[PDB]
RNA sequence: GCCGGGGUAGUCUAGGGGCUAGGCAGCGGACUGCAGAUCCGCCUUACGUGGGUUCAAAUCCCACCCCCGGCUCCA
């Protein structure tokens, strides 16, 4: 994957806002984890579950300038 | 990938901070490219550059999880020409025994005087300029590589490139990084 | 699980607006667009106050020599916007009763900081009305003398810098010159100014000056500058008796959180912007030439030496009479083509800004404007 | 104009995220999610919506009406300014936020205070001293304009019982201006219970939103002074400047509204956070000062152990903020070793666990 | 936290955009065992970290970290 081969396209935008909340979400444990931010299995499971459908909605995104 | 797989590990917050931030610099195209946000060429590969260098991040992030993501690739054994050291120096933390050369600017001195500013700081330069191309000597000299690569991180990297190997053969760029 | 008493989930209909959906043509918000620099700074301050300890590093102190410096001002504070700048100055500087001499195009929040302070209001008029509704600085003196030979004392001169109903910008210089020999302070009004164009406050003679960051230096509200002379500093800085480092008029604050701290991110943008501020006219310009072929008719001083424009827009009344949205179809209209920022019910005039839009946002509006006009008889 | 811009383009690092912040000014500012939200669709700008949230806040309160202020100190000197006439007297503790005091002078008010049922170590506010205080001042011909009481102070957090003051003002016919701040959004508040006739608060001390904004509630009987509009412009609030309240600050008000009214039904369980840091730290020698126990997340410590560590140490009284430092922890003065103040509000309770166990591990190291 | 000094390879000290710093109880090899001179490489990515400027940064800019001195007892 490179930035070079992206193609005219258009931006999703709630899709782009679904994955920016989603880092909001996660920035919580910043918060409430500080300041070793070390995390459980329980909390790697909630925050992992965030960065991950995050990555998802970003490639949706990338999906719309020729990538797949 | 599943989230279900994660393992206890530590948050890097300094790799979430570049991640956020790459986003919050591509909300100006939802602003700039306002209402209909289509894209042009240009345009795509500067926003998606930005998307894809936080997916980047994410990645590392969800590493300290448990989760496995495959590193780019490189030949270790090829030989790697580079001017600045910020590069030099990221090619041997990604990968330490790599073995990589800095030339410290531009090489040769019509060259340099393609850029500019006249005139006998260059053969003021006389030493440096040659200083680059005898200690890129010292090292193919003995380990000789079977091929020598010229990494470019922008368009003057490449005139680079032509002097190196009017020389000694081969290119690359981003491919690992 | 709510707690029930009253409503709680209508304030999640904030979670998604339309901010991002639309090109926003309202002059008050062009100039308040936060740039990234400064969106990446919230991220790192959202919560509560930002004080790690009034001379602070958060470079606050730094930042407030910086836009002296950039005002060309002895001393500057931090204000909740343009407004309380005023007030400020109002309520340190005169005594209860004196008149403050404005123009007639002042804005509203002169009158009212007047009254909150206390004072009387006397208007200069205009060197001609309809339709570039020019002030003549020159009437400063008339009114004044009227004043001070009715026994009346006038403890303040303002000039706002540029209005905002036409915008109209105007030689500060000259109201600064008559306010030196006549003795009386002088606040200019540089909301819609600093931040836009480049400020030289001793050149005007300017003894006090007020920005606004939320409307004309890419900042969140409410925020502002409050720029003066070293001759003003003891009234305005004056400290409270019982606590002698707080300020009385700052209310002893730490002028605090987010909106500061944009401000501060911004201002390298802003520095660089109002080197480019014949960029912003020229799309300005561009805008009222070409909206002039479909009929409509700009107000105000020609040619715009500002980028609010008011147009006469008759042909909307035309249009209005005749459809049945009657008066909304042309907000409509724009909202079916991705352009808000016009008052709804509005047709006889409107008031836009194109500040700080890509080239490209600029055709797409005057494009947008020409075919609601066409496709609507 | 020759001027360095560098310092501004990384201001990209408050470090509120790599840091426990135990600073009691902050705790009860902390946005929520669904703040941060908010904050992402208006960086800029976007009023029905705002008039509703006026009506919640105003039963939120238990009061007739609510107006946005920039904050709790400009709440207090709009009222200061609309309802006394200049040289009348306000009444207030002796444990009143400074604001209270520069409000006054601002306002060109005058000032008395009432003072201590006991100092050390609980400094307790005598608060039927109020009617002494007033009747002394209307004996020698003074006018009380307004009454005035922190209902809890930001030096030792002690809680007051503002219905008796509320009470006394009440028969004495002198309007009632309870000071909100550190208390509204943190615990339940009954304006029209304590018979207050205005309320004052700060957004970003305690309601969860950024700085500045703050809410001035009051009654339908002073809405008419408050609300009074210009002459020239009748939809313009004179003592509101117009405002037309925008910008983030009012957003993150609004938006973290729920969760601020979700979370003043659990206060007990910060104040159990509370009093678990008071008799843990007491092993090691502090002594909370103020009221006990805490009814309030603000604590105030005499610290002498602290002390004289830091006569021995060679970073002298700096010697605490630099091991805090060291293990994640801020918010705490540098150098002052006498005495210390801090709130663990809205931590997690692994988080308070950390504080406490770092603090003791930091007087055993440092003997 | 504030004001100064500082951080350069196993540590020692220079240099203030480009001249590939140089000296050791540090370790191998250049006959053997004792003692001194050279070639070397050696942990090699030398400049506390992350950004920025430049064709090029130890060097200039911003921010932050650690070591040494010092100074402070609430608004």
């Amino acid at each position: 994957i490179s930035y070079k081969d992206a193609k005219p396209g258009k931006i999703d935008v709630n899709e782009f806002k679904k994955a920016i909340y989603l880092l909001i979400e996660a920035d919580d444990f910043l918060y409430k984890k500080a300041p070793k931010h070390e995390l459980n299995e329980e909390e790697a499971k909630e925050f992992c579950k965030l960065i991950i459908k995050c990555q998802e909605h970003l490639n949706k995104i990338l999906a719309n300038f020729g990538f797949e | 990938i599943s989230y279900k797989d994660a393992k206890p590990g530590k948050i890097d917050v300094n790799e979430f901070k570049k991640a956020i931030y790459l986003l919050i610099e591509a909300d100006d195209f939802l602003y700039k490219k306002a209402p209909k946000h289509e894209l042009n060429e240009e345009e795509a590969k500067e926003f998606c550059k930005l998307i894809i260098k936080c997916q980047e991040h994410l990645n590392k992030i969800l590493a300290n999880f448990g989760f496995e993501f495959e590193e780019k690739e490189i030949d270790e054994g090829a030989l790697y020409i580079v001017s600045n050291k910020k590069l030099f120096k990221k090619l041997k933390n990604k990968n330490p025994n790599l073995k990589v050369v800095c030339t410290e600017g531009m090489l040769d001195i019509e060259d340099m005087r393609a850029i500019g500013v006249p005139e006998k700081a260059l053969e003021g330069l006389k030493k440096k300029v040659e200083i680059a191309r005898k200690n890129v000597e010292r090292f193919i000299e003995k380990y000789k590589p079977e091929k020598i690569f010229v990494v470019v991180e922008d368009d003057k990297d490449e005139l680079l490139y032509l002097r190196a190997k009017n020389l000694y053969n081969a290119e690359k760029l981003d491919a690992d990084e | 699980v709510i707690t029930l008493d009253i409503n709680l989930d209508k304030y999640k209909n904030l979670t998604r607006s339309l901010t991002r959906e639309f090109i926003n043509l309202n002059p008050i918000q062009r100039g308040g667009i936060l740039p990234k620099e400064a969106k990446k700074a919230v991220y790192e301050y959202w919560d509560g106050y930002s004080v790690c300890d009034e001379v602070t590093c958060p470079p606050i102190k730094d930042f407030l020599e910086d836009i002296a410096k950039f005002l060309n001002m002895d001393c500057a504070r931090p204000t909740h916007g343009a407004r309380e700048g005023k007030f400020i100055v109002m309520h340190a500087i005169c005594k209860e009763g004196d008149y403050v001499v404005l123009d007639k195009n002042a804005h509203y929040t002169s009158y009212v900081a007047a009254e909150r302070a206390k004072l009387n209001v006397a208007e200069v008029g205009y060197e001609e009305e309809y339709p570039t509704y020019k002030i003549n600085l020159e009437g400063y003196k008339e009114v004044i003398d009227n004043l001070e030979d009715k026994g009346k004392n006038v403890g303040l001169i303002l000039l706002t810098h540029v209005d905002g109903e036409y915008g109209n910008l105007n030689d500060a210089k000259k109201v600064g010159k008559i306010a030196k020999e006549k003795g009386i302070p002088f606040l200019l009004n540089c909301a819609y100014t600093v931040g836009r164009m480049p400020v030289n406050g001793k050149e005007v003679k300017a003894d006090f000056i007020v920005a606004s960051g939320h409307k004309s230096m890419a900042a969140s509200a409410p925020c502002g500058i409050l720029a003066f002379s070293e001759e003003f500093s003891d009234k305005i800085t004056k400290t409270s008796e019982k606590f002698p480092v707080k300020e009385i008029e700052m209310l002893g604050c730490t002028s605090r959180g987010l909106p500061i701290v944009t401000l501060m991110a911004s201002f390298p943008h802003v520095v660089e912007r109002v080197k480019k501020w014949d960029e912003e006219l020229k799309k300005t310009r561009y805008v009222v030439d070409e909206l002039e072929k479909i009929g409509f008719k700009q107000l105000g001083i020609k040619p715009k030496e500002h980028d609010l424009i008011k147009f006469e827009t008759p042909v909307l009344d035309e249009i209005a009479k005749k459809d049945k949205r009657r008066g909304f179809f042309f907000y409509d209209e724009l909202k079916k083509r991705g352009i808000g920022g016009i008052r709804a019910g509005v047709t006889k005039e409107i008031k836009m800004s194109v500040y700080g839009l890509e080239w490209e946002q600029v055709e797409y509006v005057v494009n947008a404007i020409k075919e609601i006009v066409e496709s609507c008889k």
